[PDB]
């Protein structure tokens, strides 16, 4: 079973404005694995064209998919909840739906933080490739269960050190895996 | 299935008028879920990727986009949801020459029309 | 269920000249992700042995898979279509599959160039190892749906920046996925 | 079906010392791809705390997990075995399993050494992050049936370019596939 | 299912002392795989990893792991696999104050205990 | 299954005459695939991966392979497809000693041969 974004949403993320964003995300499960595929739209905002001339300190930004003990998505992620759904054929079933443990990144595998610094293994790096340019590479790096006020987290943080002039935040895909609560 | 009225569309009209770009949309009883329609613009510059217009999403309206838009662009009907996401430009430049893509979804409804819009 | 070249196939591929490559692809579907992976080894012709001092512009090259609307590979693709099949065992099943509209790129993720420019999410990037050296990286670019003349397609670049010499290209192998067409 | 070490393993892997790091090890059959997750702990000895101002050789080491023909991990593997068994829950089943061939990397695709060099593509290479720091990069190529004295074996070499002062050696966690047996 | 005796804990002792930490165990009837017990410090650090202090694997114990408590660390059961998996921590400095794990597993069985030890 | 005679096989010749290597198979019912056949050499570079020698794939036969071989080698059945993928390597040099592979295939059938050859 697949839990998505659907593959062409409108925008569907805010960062730095309402709706500033499209966050395409497929999740698949393969029993004890997910099976995850993911890109970032910039379409308006601070983060849209970026200009480290300009601006020299944008460097880095994070959007949070914050989830309740049923795996349902917050209010308050970054991410929208409106085509945030189980697929149906290129789009979703109409109902929100009411439970995705299933789909939740696993919390003995990535605790919550604690007394104990989360391990490394939380998290997953990727490179990915600003317009689909060789030349221009920037850092996804994603880390599960590190948020606060939810049960589970699923952070992307994308990052650069390049000195992008007048580049269009817009990335080539990047698939990863991890392990499922149940 | 959900689908719009004159999916593939030609529109002209004269520099310093006002465009109305018709996305007529006729739903299924399947298309139950939230409605959601965006507008796009495919810019002059075939190397840099569309850009988003204005949005109807959870019955507000966002426009804070394409920068060269900014002012000109509104829905048409008193009624979207109905079946009218139709949108128009006012004060025409040359430079508002291209395809516009209107996308109404309704899910798991989804349909898409372009429009090219030529201004004398 | 597993749509593959095999894992040892004879020379399948035609960049420079008839059958100068063994394109090694395997795609399992995972439900409406493809799970796919890929390596390549180049046996005869101009990519065989890459020597950027004697030829400093051979720099990049292309492979491409095109479909039918049953998912059936085109001819004139660049991958041969004899030992390209369903799996049965280490080879294929006899008798020449007719639909796999399932293991196809998905449309309306990945759409043919239109009035619109292809977003570089229908782009993957992974950076493979030439003799499986670490000092030996090429890139591996994979777009879906890019060309002409099809109604589906997968097309593979590779592409090195450093002056090899002498250097086989045999590459390391590469997983990434992709949305399936249903 | 997922074969693995469990999520949060104590000590289970003997490298200069006995029980002197923690693999993660993760392996989900999708038909005839393995879908496998791997990171690294390293608690104690050599590997634990990279210096090499101090210590500038120190730059790779190797863990071996060595497969008789059922698919059970060898006794003489860096991967102990009371705890790499078939899960259930965030654990394993009680008993230790007697079958793991459909787990095994496939020996058509990737033979053991012979008059025949091996193909590169029976090698994956990752960049994984000591410490989940972007500036730390350090290299995982895994590599199918490269070892005497099994039937099939998994090998891991871990290196790095850079020098690290006291850099504590745990991983980010890094994705790959591999064809199966069967 | 398989379940330590007060999973948090607080213990206080004073410099000089040794620390009894307890880690009593019960086990269920589906826990028949091999008895693993590991207990890990987390540095005063907070940007240093947990660290393993001492093992109890395929019926052997395990203890060169962290520096400062070589030699100071014991299981105290002559018979651990039968529930008690306690350590103790002789001549307590005040670098030992800390949070403290205890895992015990007995595959499919797993439970830990957090103890948190203050030095005074 | 699919076989092929002599799966392992050791042949000496003498400096300047002809090889003839077998590779003569037997089909079994199931292969009712396309016949697809490929020799192979290992380098005496250790550090070289396989070379092809020669193909017989979809009713024709590929030779630009293997620069040293290039002409010297050629199929020895006037009816390969009825069960013999034999070559042989005319003007034998000392350099021409290795480990030759033949490869037959007719999905889902698959076998394979080795032949040591010493040259005297
Ligand atoms: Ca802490
Ligand atoms: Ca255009
Ligand atoms: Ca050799």
């Amino acid at each position: 079973r697949t839990l998505w974004t659907t593959p062409d949403t409108s925008p569907n993320c805010t960062i730095a404005q309402d709706k500033d964003s499209k966050l395409t995300l497929v999740l698949t499960k393969c029993g004890s694995q997910i099976l995850a595929n993911v890109s970032l739209i910039v379409v308006a905002g601070k983060y849209h064209i970026i200009n480290n001339k300009t601006n020299p300190k944008i460097k880095s930004f994070t959007i949070k998919l914050l989830f309740n003990k049923n795996g349902v998505l917050l209010d308050n992620s970054n991410l929208g909840k409106a085509y945030w759904n189980f697929r149906s054929g290129n789009s979703n079933v109409s109902t929100a739906y009411e439970k995705a443990i299933g789909f939740m990144p696993n919390l003995v595998a990535y605790p919550k933080p604690s007394n104990s610094k989360k391990y490394a293994r939380d998290i997953v790096y990727g490179t990915i490739y600003l317009g689909g340019k060789p030349d221009q590479p920037a850092v996804i790096k994603t880390t599960f269960n590190q948020e606060t006020g939810c049960e589970y987290s699923i952070t992307f943080n994308f990052s650069w050190s390049k000195t992008y002039e007048n580049v269009e935040f817009e990335t080539t895909s990047f698939t990863f895996s991890y392990i499922a609560q149940e | 299935s959900l689908s719009i009225t004159t999916p593939e569309e030609m529109i002209e009209k004269a520099k310093g008028e006002t465009a109305y770009l018709p996305c007529k949309f006729t739903l299924s009883p399947e298309d139950q879920g939230p409605l959601d329609i965006e507008w796009l613009i495919s810019p002059a510059d075939n190397q840099k990727v569309d850009q988003v217009i204005i949005l109807y999403s959870g019955d507000k309206i966002y426009d804070d986009y394409y920068p060269d838009l900014k002012g000109r662009v509104h829905f048409t009907s008193n009624d979207l949801k109905s079946g009218d996401a139709s949108i128009n430009v006012t004060n025409l430049q040359l430079s508002d020459i291209g395809t516009y893509q209107c996308k109404v979804k309704k899910a798991p409804g989804v349909a898409n029309k372009k429009i090219h819009l030529v201004v004398l």
